[PDB]
């Protein structure tokens, strides 16, 4: 019968729809799940969302995912209110049935999810009232204490008095009768909270605003007896700008930065400035920029510019990767323009930082030395940062620095002779050359 | 205006003795809106 | 607060005896 | 100012400690008793 097929196979798939979109749930997804959720058709299977909302949360699985299914429940009571009210009343006789079965474990769960429900205002303060009564009548003070740590906030704002009534009375049991000595101690904890103020209990999932929420604050009290219409979860048969070419802005900036730099005897000062600026991350890139253009006017190389930078260095990684990526942008884009003069003021300002070991030294690796892949002006610029970098070294470190750096594509032993032959000529055509002799050798085991 | 820059003021006591280094900056000329200025020192090359 | 550094009392210095720790050398 | 100050000159004594008061007080509600356990104070 192709109706009773019909409506059987679309129950089925609603049935299927709302079970994998509750079992995705988080915060962080919540609102295209409510999305999803709300082209389903809810209404239809009210008892089927109600079920799986409950069997989720409930599965102790979850418990951590309670505020979540609290805040689509909350979104959905706005909707509609009648479902809100469907999974209060489960919930409520969820939590009396595993009360009276003295099943701690499901009182944890259902207890909780009404926490949550009422700071969503999806449920009224009193049907907690009423739950930590009847619990403070007996012990099951591990239950009660949890149910107040996640409602408590809440509970404070609405209904104060009777919350500090509650909480005398809970008092009351501490200082002056006799209880197990885990049981005491979490009970004691609590009073400790209320010093405190549950300020590690007052985060989460608030996705409705307090007028979006169309606030069907649903008065249960846990002493009514309800409905719970499992029936409805049942199958049946339903007969029914501008673009910017300016950099002015940035132009600002920079007159910003290049005047801080003009001002300022010794170098040592001039870091304090630049530092005080506090830049944010994405502009401390360029800033350094800045600093070597500047470098590059001076018509000589400074001291200046190298204490600067390293005082900058030690001070924040970030300014490590800065002047990194930096020596990357200028050695591989940049070099082309400078002059051989310029050249001079980079060779020396870039040995000062790698003889010292700020920069730090395998870095150096970019540089390749190839007939095919170099540039002459770029060759004079490691001229002059091999011929700076010895005289703090002295040629003698050198050889160590280097032997132990493990500098390939730079050094090639490994074949290739003309490459060889030509690393060896340029080194003593720099006037070194004992870098050198290791090559020297390869050079007779190659012919 | 050579005058602004900042004056580093370490420890009087000690700075008899171990040459601490510029461990604080007393500010070196006022004003009312900051700007800032600059100064000669930095733009005649040292001798070295 | 002054630790022994800055200036005696800032009235013949001419500043205004305005001391800040220095960023630049820590570590 | 004695111990760690070297040749003091013209010094008076500071007065040290006092018993670190506790008061607690409400001003919150007016129909609060007027003796009441604070959730301040610890669980005894």
């Amino acid at each position: 019968d192709e109706d009773i097929k019909f409506q059987r196979e679309n129950w089925e798939m609603i049935r299927s729809h709302v079970s994998p979109i509750i079992s995705n749930l988080t915060m962080d997804n919540l609102q295209e799940s409510h999305r999803d959720l709300f082209q389903v058709n809810i209404l239809i299977g009210r008892n089927i969302i109600c079920k799986n909302v409950v069997d989720f949360t409930l599965n102790k699985q979850n418990g951590r995912l309670i505020p979540a299914l609290s805040a689509l429940i909350a979104l959905l009571n706005s909707d509609i209110p009648d479902i809100g009210e469907t999974l209060a009343k489960e919930l409520m006789l969820m939590f009396v049935q595993q009360f009276n079965r003295k099943d701690y474990v499901s009182c944890g769960n259902i207890l909780q999810c009404l926490s949550i429900l009422f700071l969503y205002d999806v449920i009224h303060e009193i049907v907690i009232l009423q739950i930590l009564l009847l619990l403070l009548e007996k012990n099951s003070l591990r239950l009660v204490i949890a149910v107040m740590k996640i409602c408590g906030w809440k509970l404070a704002l609405v209904s104060k008095k009777t919350h500090d009534m509650i909480w005398e009375k809970l008092r009351y049991i501490l200082q002056t009768q006799e209880l197990s000595s885990t049981l005491r101690e979490s009970l004691e904890t609590l009073f400790e909270i209320r010093q405190k103020d549950y300020k590690s209990g007052s985060q989460g999932l608030f996705i409705l605003d307090p007028t979006s929420y169309t606030v069907h604050t649903h008065s249960y009290i846990v002493s009514d007896e309800d409905e719970a219409n499992k029936e409805l979860g049942n199958f049946e048969k339903c007969e029914n700008q501008i673009y910017d070419m300016t950099s002015t802005n940035d132009v600002e900036f920079k007159k910003k930065i290049y005047l801080v730099l003009k001002s300022s005897l010794s170098g040592d000062e001039a870091a304090h400035k630049l530092l005080k600026l506090k830049i944010a991350n994405n502009l401390k890139k360029s800033v350094v920029d800045i600093i070597i253009k500047s470098s590059l006017q001076e018509s000589t190389f400074s001291k200046f510019y190298s204490i600067l930078s390293e005082r900058m260095i030690t001070f924040h990684r970030s300014w490590q990767t800065a002047y990194n990526e930096t020596f990357e942008q200028n050695y591989t884009q940049d070099i082309e323009d400078y002059e051989t003069d310029q050249l001079r003021i980079l060779g020396k300002f870039w040995g000062h930082l790698i003889s010292y070991e700020f920069l730090p030294m395998d870095c150096l690796k970019i540089i390749k030395l190839t007939e095919e892949e170099s540039c002459p002006q770029g060759r004079i610029f490691i001229k002059f940062l091999f011929q700076e970098l010895v005289n703090e070294l002295g040629l003698d470190e050198l050889q160590l620095r280097l032997n132990s750096s493990k500098l390939d594509g730079m050094f090639p032993l490994e074949g290739d002779a003309e490459h060889i032959r030509y690393s060896i000529n340029f080194f003593t055509a720099i006037g070194l050359g004992l870098l050198t002799e290791d090559m020297r050798s390869r050079l007779t085991i190659i012919q | 205006s050579a005058s602004h820059i900042l004056i580093p003021a370490s420890d009087l006591s000690w700075s008899k003795q171990t040459d601490t280094g510029i461990t604080h900056f007393r500010a070196g000329m006022t004003h009312e809106d900051e700007k800032l200025i600059p100064t000669i020192f930095r733009y005649i090359t040292t001798w070295e | 607060s002054y630790n022994g550094i800055g200036l005696k009392s800032a009235k013949g210095s001419s500043t205004s005896g305005h001391v800040q720790r220095s960023l630049a050398s820590n570590n | 100012p004695h111990l760690y100050n070297s040749r003091p000159r013209s010094v008076r004594i500071p007065w040290y400690n006092n018993p670190v008061s506790c008061i607690i007080q409400n001003d919150e509600e007016y129909d609060t008793p007027a003796l009441f356990f604070d959730p301040s104070l610890n669980p005894i």
